């Protein structure tokens, strides 16, 4: 709606949550599996 | 929609409340008005 409001880099992060999310739960085809054994991927339970 | 996870709204609405009410005046319509007009007189037996 347009009631909800935001900021610019809030939502910036929001986006990147959500492609991150959907690129290492396999949703997204082609994920660099060698790019998601990172630590930031590994730690992503408390990095999400 | 920005409601709460029952569905109560999360903003408080405004409806500019109607302006007042109306009051109405009556007055007197005055016309033009003529008088009468005179015609000759008879001549009479009698003295003044």
């Amino acid at each position: 709606s347009s009631a909800i409001k935001t900021t610019r880099l809030a939502e910036a992060i929001a986006g990147i949550q959500l492609y991150i999310n959907r690129a290492l739960n396999r949703i997204e085809p082609n994920a660099r599996a060698d790019v998601s054994t990172r630590q930031f991927f590994t730690d992503w339970t408390v990095n999400n | 929609h920005n409601l709460s996870i029952d569905g109560q709204p999360l903003s408080l609405a405004i409806y500019a409340e109607p302006t007042d009410p109306k009051a109405l005046l009556t007055s007197m319509v005055q016309a033009s008005q003529g008088g009468s007009a005179v015609l000759p007189g008879t001549l009479s037996l009698y003295r003044f």
